[PDB]
RNA sequence: AUGUGGAUUAAUUCGAUGCAACGCGAAGAACCUUACCUGGGUUUGACAUGCACAGGACGCCGGCAGAGAUGUCGGUUCCCUUGUGGCCUGUGUGCAGGUGGUGCAUGGCUGUCGUCAGCUCGUGUCGUGAGAUGUUGGGUUAAGUCCCGCAACGAGCGCAACCCUUGUCUCAUGUUGCCAGCACGUUAUGGUGGGGACUCGUGAGAGACUGCCGGGGUCAACUCGGAGGAAGGUGGGGAUGACGUCAAGUCAUCAUGCCCCUUAUGUCCAGGGCUUCACACAUGCUACAAUGGCCGGUACAAAGGGCUGCGAUGCCGUGAGGUGGAGCGAAUCCUUUCAAAGCCGGUCUCAGUUCGGAUCGGGGUCUGCAACUCGACCCCGUGAAGUCGGAGUCGCUAGUAAUCGCAGAUCAGCAACGCU
């Protein structure tokens, strides 16, 4: 047949998860064919650093900004899906890889 | 080291400089401010000076002072001892 | 079928454990084809040491994770598990050795201001 | 490093992020965009004090929120004040700026509303005892101020030497990780020199 | 431990045999963590051993242990002066610990060109009566007999 | 750091957008092969009539907030510091303390 | 080991006319007299340079070797000889201590 | 190998100072950074803004004098709409700036005693008062955790615990990764369909609560050996700094009260330095060998990095290296289908040695405009000290120590053997 992929990129859990069942509920408003959010890896960007300005070495911390990330195939692509799918809203955190 | 598909390190300054010397046949002392220009052995004729971080010394030309630079003749510190 | 799983920190192993002979096979190779190592050898055949089974059940791997020790410790969990798969009864005997357990002692976080673990830099006093 | 935030502390779990976005190439470009907005605001405007200051990115549109009890101060009545901050942020290009401005509820149980009132109070010419006696009584008549502790530092008073002295009344454990709490540090001027003034309100719990 | 003692560690048996003071011998000669080695080490110098003496090494190996295994050692405590040593009873595990050590890092010592030579005629040497294993365990008794004269401090 | 020298840093970005986009590269690319006009090219003598500024390696990732010269981490862009107090404040997307 | 006393004179910015070095070596050769077990002695000059000074203008620490524990002593004062001659009694306060927890 | 002390020095920029500094501020000092020095220009300036007066073009692209700063021709000579402006040319007026001083003027941030178990308040009773009481005394604890009798009754900030990671299991979840049951490619192979079954990556919840046993125990806590379990007696390690001292450190990350520069301690410029050494102190590694040196053959980990960049195969070079670019914003692709110890075969046969690699003379590579002070890297020859270490000291109680190698923030390339 064919397919759409769609990759969410997002750091709230919360909200990627949140925004899988938007899209899913809209992938599914049309009785298109719908799969799931996969559970796949996550990107972890880390960064140590020291703390106190001028000395104390030894002192330091970690940061971690996280990737969470969700791949979605659509089957069943009819245009008027498409099209339709193009044109979700949602709230700032997350974007998105329509490929 | 310099690599050779890039060639030598012959700046400007001197270079055409000591086009203008060899053109005009004449030589004499000539300062310049480059450590970092490469010698060629044109420059057995000329006598070149070089600045120093306090003030300038004039140096005399060899046969094998050639591929070098001209820092390596100038003394940038002083150690007599304690 | 019969499935069971072994993991040492990071070893993870698959086993088919079969009522045939003894025949061992490791990812296209045998126990004398692999493990150089002959206190290996003996956790790899504990447990069937532990129920006088030895050349009784066929067992087949994949081995993938960590190195051959853990490895090791995870094929005998596994192959002891997937005895217990074959009957339980003998179980409450193998705890009395313990063969059984997953070893909960795993490598640790390396920490700042020193060297690794718990190696401290040399507290100089000049 | 004797007590960290706790708004730093708890940010994984109870207190929530002021600026949402998601950025790859263009983080390091929307920071600096950020950075810039909130100085040219604070350096515009510093008359009736901000209490927030949030933002958010999308594929084209930009949404900054800024919380304040005092509106009508901050904003432009005709829209004088608010179209000059349109005009800053398009200087910076945000683009698309709805600035949804909002007022807050309880201007004694936000913290740095709290302590920007009791700054000021101190930078012009007054003592700090009755300033933060009444801020301890005015918090805590309220209903939500369970426990809070106000602690103000400086050269208090003219006195030349480095003092540090506090008032705290009711319950402020940071350590109890559930529970909602809310930090304010704000520096004030002063003739002699600088002061500097923390502040914790601690919150119920949250049960989640 | 200032609250009590942990419990000693579940040793492993000899893999080929059954005793377990050979993977004993096999951990205090191990060096780098390199425990394959030691112990290929250590079958080759039994090997010698079965093959020089036509006996079950572990017996030997028993025998050398009986010879240089003490009873009674040492324990110093400095009091008034003129730090004293104390005769103490040593039992079976701090005596068999310390009878390794000792055959272990005095074979070390030797000029065999090898260590599988140098360990296992060490241990041919202890065994039947000769080495420095025996000499140090000697000289160590005779310290005992010499400071008896201070056991009455019961410590 | 200072004015000037912020000023300065962003100076020679200028200058390097501007004349390494090409002028500063077409000499590169013809140079690489071992078909370069070398021999007789002058090309290496032109790059030295070039400003010295034109080269990238006077350039330096001060933060754009302080202009620290050093401890700069390229994905925040930023002087450690910076980094420290912006993710103490809560103001960077998805970031906190951890463990493992 | 009595040249082998390892005298440390430092100053991190201070006007150092050369008897500092003078007072300071023979005032150290001072105890060397009296202990046998010191291989190094650090010798510090340091000042606050503030206005409306606390009488602590001048400030000194020595921290000298031994077989074991070390040796520490602190002074501070208006000028050099206070505080050096200060920083010897304290010394000598801590190696006699040490002399006398010795048999 | 690096970091300091002292002395050289035209300049060797500044600070940090036993515990809590010395592989420190550095997470990459050739120029740049850099704050320091010789020499040159600048002076409302390297970049702005408030005034008015004289401006309508100002820049940018190439040329010349020039170490560069800097001054100078050729081409750019606006859109407003009559009131003036974007803009920049000057004139000076407000000036603008400082890495100049006070961290004992301040704030903020941080280390430290110390992740040690404590430190305080209410109201009371006692005391003329400073202050006591509670918080004393037994059991008991990792601990002011808990119980019992009492001028104390009560409480907070703490210790515990809801956070993260790991340790086990039920269900789903099917690729960019597994791939047992099946059919098809066969030189490289899950490589392709096909099964989500085991793995599994990501999320939710049960599981440890002395849960129950019986003997001890103010019968209270507190324990002693059990079952069951993946873990059992705060599973383990993490995060977390009670009030404050050391006037701890940073006016040079930053912020800033006060004092000073202003024709200059500001400021633009190229060269040089921060890498000087008859020495000292400290941190580490590489060694003093047969568990070892050398060639060749065979298998596996975790793990992350990536676009005006990571770079594959082919071939050529000894080998660093190379046109070239497949594929790649990346569970795929570069990342050999990812390694070193180790294993198998053989030599070296205990000695300044096939150990060890300094050190130098030359042959060369890459990046950078530029490798002399001053960069890393391969190759040839080079072959030094070192034959297990002094009085004392340092770190370590389990997946620890000791050892092998990998990966990387910073970074064009580097002293990175450091740090994580």
């Amino acid at each position: 047949g064919q397919k759409i992929r769609i990759r969410l990129k997002a750091y709230d859990h919360e909200a990627i998860d949140a925004s899988a069942r938007k899209i899913v509920e809209t992938v599914t408003r049309t009785g298109a064919s719908v799969v799931g959010p996969v559970p796949l890896p996550t990107e972890k960007n880390v960064y140590c650093v020291i703390r106190s300005p001028h000395k104390y070495k030894d002192s330091r911390e970690h940061f971690e900004m996280r990737t969470h990330k969700r791949l979605i195939d659509i089957l069943d692509p009819t245009p008027k899906t498409v099209d339709a799918l193009m044109r979700i809203d949602l709230p700032a955190s997350v974007d998105v890889n329509i490929q | 080291p310099r690599s050779l598909k890039k060639g030598p390190f012959v700046d400007d300054h001197l270079l055409k400089k000591v086009d203008v010397q060899n053109e005009k046949n004449t030589k004499q002392v000539i300062k310049t401010w480059s450590r970092r220009s490469t010698i060629i052995p044109d420059f057995i004729g000329h006598t070149f000076a070089v600045h120093d971080g306090r003030k300038h010394v004039p140096v005399f030309v060899t046969e094998a002072m050639v591929g070098h630079k001209l820092g390596e003749f100038a003394p940038t510190r002083t150690f007599k001892g304690h | 079928p019969i499935q069971t799983v072994g993991r040492r920190k990071e070893a993870v192993v698959r086993v088919r454990l079969v009522p045939g002979t003894g025949q061992f096979n490791l990812d296209g190779r045998t126990l004398e084809n692999y493990f150089p190592n002959k206190v290996h050898q003996q956790l790899i055949k504990a447990p069937l040491v532990t129920v006088d089974r030895v050349d009784q059940f066929d067992i087949y791997a994949h081995l993938d994770g960590g190195g051959p020790s853990g490895q090791a410790g995870a094929l005998r969990l596994a192959i002891a598990r997937a005895l217990i798969l074959v009957q339980p009864e003998d179980r409450p005997a193998l705890k009395k050795a313990g063969f059984l357990t997953r070893d909960p002692r795993a490598i640790e976080r390396k920490k700042y201001g020193l060297k690794k673990a718990r190696k401290a830099p040399q507290y100089s006093k000049r | 490093g004797q007590k960290i935030n706790p708004h730093g502390f708890r940010l994984g779990i109870t207190t929530e992020w002021k600026s949402r976005w998601y950025a790859d190439k263009q983080y390091k470009d929307y920071v600096k965009e950020d950075v810039a907005i909130r100085k040219l605001l604070a350096t515009g405007l510093e008359r009736a004090g901000i209490a927030d200051v949030e933002i958010e990115r999308t594929r084209d549109r930009v949404r900054v929120d800024i919380h304040t009890a005092r509106p009508g101060i901050v904003i432009g009545r005709r829209g004088t004040e608010a179209d000059r901050i349109r005009a800053d942020l398009e200087k910076l290009t945000g683009k698309q700026v709805q600035l949804n401005i909002l007022e807050v509820k309880n201007p004694e149980s936000q913290a740095q509303l709290v302590a920007q009132g009791v700054a000021e109070q101190l930078s012009n010419r007054v003592a700090f005892r009755r300033a933060m006696r009444k801020a301890i009584q005015s918090a805590m008549r309220q209903p939500n101020v369970k426990g809070i502790r106000v602690q103000c530092s400086g050269r208090l008073g003219g006195a030349e030497m480095s003092r540090s002295e506090f008032y705290r009344e009711g319950r402020v454990p940071l350590h109890t990780l559930r529970a909602d709490i809310d930090y304010g540090l704000y520096e004030a001027k002063t003739t002699f020199g600088r002061i500097g003034v923390k502040v914790w309100i601690y919150k119920g719990d949250i049960v989640g | 431990p200032r609250k009590g003692p942990a419990p000693k560690r579940p040793l492993v048996n000899d893999p080929v045999y059954g005793s377990q003071l050979v993977t004993q011998l096999v951990n205090k000669v191990l060096l780098e963590g390199k425990k394959s080695l030691a112990e290929r080490i250590v079958y080759g110098a039994l090997e010698q051993a079965r093959e020089k003496t036509g006996t079950d090494p572990v017996v030997t190996l028993k025998r050398a242990l009986d010879n240089v295994k003490p009873a009674l050692e040492v324990r110093s405590r400095r009091v008034g002066g003129a730090t004293y040593q104390v005769p103490v009873e040593v039992r079976p595990d701090r005596s068999t610990t310390l009878a390794l050590r000792w055959l272990v890092n005095f074979s070390r010592q030797r000029r065999e060109k090898t260590m599988v030579e140098r360990l296992a005629n060490e241990i041919l040497d202890a065994s039947n009566g000769l080495g420095a294993s025996v000499k140090r365990r000697e000289d160590t008794h005779k310290m005992a007999e010499a400071n008896r004269a201070f056991a009455h401090y019961r410590w | 750091a200072k004015k000037s020298k912020i000023v300065k840093n962003e100076q020679r970005r200028e200058l390097v957008q501007r004349y390494a986009e090409r002028r500063a590269e077409l000499k590169r690319t013809i140079r690489d092969p071992a078909s370069s006009p070398e021999r007789r090219a002058a090309a290496v003598s032109a790059l030295q009539r070039l400003p010295r500024d034109s080269s990238p390696v006077r350039l330096r990732n001060r933060d754009v907030v302080d202009g620290r010269p050093r401890g700069h981490l390229r994905k925040f862009g930023l002087s450690r510091v910076r980094v420290r107090e912006m993710a103490h404040r809560g103001e960077l997307p998805g970031v906190r303390k951890a463990s493992w | 080991e009595r040249p082998h006393a390892e005298v440390v004179v430092k100053g991190r910015n201070v006007e150092v006319p050369d008897h500092f070095r003078t007072y300071v070596s023979e005032k150290l050769s001072r105890l060397e007299r009296f202990d046998k077990t010191i291989y190094l002695f650090d010798v510090e000059l340091d000042h606050e340079r503030n206005r409306r000074q606390r009488k602590n203008c001048q400030h000194v620490e020595i921290t000298a070797r031994g077989r074991g524990p070390v040796v520490r002593g602190e002074a501070c004062a208006d000028s050099f000889y206070t505080a050096f001659e200060s920083a010897v009694q304290k010394l000598e306060g801590r190696l006699r201590r040490a002399k006398d927890r010795r048999k």
